[PDB]
């Protein structure tokens, strides 16, 4: 019953449903790159690293949940925009 | 009156052995099969088909791992050079190996070792 | 290339899981390297069968 | 074997053509049909 | 039978659990066979039974695509598909269907079968860290 190609799982959600101000959008939109479509406004993360299909979703998860809190997050260089 | 009323004893008030009158007990049911959906049902039970709906990774957990085990495989470099050109190649050979979902963790994690040694003799 | 998309550019492989440092790409084929991974028993079978006398 | 990648770092039916054409002349492999 | 029936039957159990079942927007199921009336008749299972289980569904015809090669000899592969899109289905009317139309799958059709869940933002992400 084996198929390796069942342990990829996609994640989409629209970024106007995300708590986002105008630099927090920008930096999220630029950390993401391709996965952003900008007509439709959705990003798009494609996880397969993981053997299991649990452990790719939680990835996924994982990778959203950081990515909002770095792009809510101002570092030193961020000042010289 | 039903026989179900009247006197009695009032006596009282409220291994291998065991393994053949379990299996001498089953025997009482045990008829030959009367249609194609009791084969079915048969076989499932004896694990012989398919679980439906169909679950590519079914029987497979991956030893219980989780993704952190998989995708973080940095802390097995501790006990390498933190800043020679070994810290580079191992960082990367760990950056590959994070990305190999053929893989479990015991396999990175004795190729890591592996690594370990033959540096270590070197 | 201004200085700010390259420390971002690293900042987005931190995040991802890439290579943060550049290695050029001629190191990065490891990176490749580790990213991927009978006549007999037909033979016997017919002729063992045989001498019991339910084959051929 | 994996000693063999590991110093490498530190630096269609599977059938004879024939056979194949029998089984698929003969209509033995699924969906190879002739053009 | 005309006389001769079973008395009574024991219906499976069905258990109504307390957790939350998952929830699915959509349900597509491209189905790939070597035949078109083989793929045809499983269209119309498929949408029957869709229609008796309340299951809203729509179908397409995907193109087709062929492999030729040659050994001349030239050979040929047609693989010829079909989409089902289930909408507005949850977690156990998913399972069940599947699991029906799965059991009834037809010789040398393979299936693919894209869950699309729903589901809601973690706590993590309602609020930045302070």
């Amino acid at each position: 019953v084996r198929n390796p190609r069942a342990r990829v799982v996609v994640l989409r959600v629209k970024l106007s449903s995300l708590n986002l101000d105008d630099h927090a959008k920008k930096k999220l939109i630029k950390l993401v790159g391709e996965r952003y479509c900008k007509t439709t406004d959705v990003l798009t993360i494609k996880t397969d690293r993981c053997p299991l299909r649990r452990q790719n979703y939680d990835y996924a998860v994982y990778l959203l949940t950081v990515l909002y809190h770095e792009s809510w997050n101002t570092e030193e260089w961020e000042k010289s925009k | 009156k039903n026989i179900f009323t009247g006197k009695r004893l009032n006596i009282f008030d409220m291994s291998l052995w065991d393994v053949e009158f379990a299996k001498q007990l089953a025997t009482v049911n045990e008829q030959p099969l009367q249609n194609g959906f009791e084969e079915l049902i048969q076989w499932t039970k004896e694990g012989k088909l398919w679980e439906f709906p169909i679950n590519n990774e079914a029987g497979f957990d991956d030893d219980g791992s989780e993704f952190h085990e998989h995708i973080f495989l940095e802390k097995h470099l501790e006990s390498f050079p933190k800043q020679g050109p070994i810290r580079h190649f191992m960082e990367l050979v760990t950056c590959g190996l994070s990305k190999n979902p053929y893989l479990s963790v015991k396999q990175k994690v004795e190729h890591i070792e592996w690594f370990r040694n033959y540096f270590n003799e070197k | 290339l201004s200085e700010y998309a390259f420390r971002m550019s690293r900042l987005s492989a931190r995040l991802f899981g890439e290579v943060t440092r550049p290695t050029n790409s001629k190191s990065m084929k490891v990176v490749k390297l580790f990213s991927e991974l009978n006549h007999h028993t037909y033979a016997e079978l017919m002729q063992t069968l045989r001498f019991l006398g339910l084959y051929r | 074997a994996d000693e063999r990648l590991r110093i490498n770092s530190l630096r269609r039916w599977r059938l004879s053509r024939i056979v194949f054409r029998h089984l698929a002349d003969h209509g033995q492999l699924s969906g190879i049909q002739r053009a | 039978l005309h006389v001769d029936v079973p008395k009574d039957l024991t219906k499976p159990v069905v258990t109504i659990s307390d957790e939350p079942d998952i929830l699915y927007k959509r349900l597509s199921v491209l189905v790939k066979g070597h035949d078109k009336a083989v793929l045809d008749s499983y269209e119309y299972f498929a949408v029957l039974a869709a229609k008796e289980l309340g299951i809203s569904i729509k179908v397409h015809e995907p193109p087709r695509k062929i492999e030729r090669f040659t050994l001349r000899v030239q050979y040929e592969m047609r693989t010829l598909y079909r989409c089902l899109e289930l909408e507005h289905l949850t977690g156990s009317t998913a399972d069940v269907y599947l699991e029906y139309i799965q059991r009834n799958l037809p010789e040398g059709v393979a299936m693919e079968v894209t869950k699309t869940q729903l589901e809601q933002l973690p706590e993590h992400i309602k609020e930045p860290i302070w």
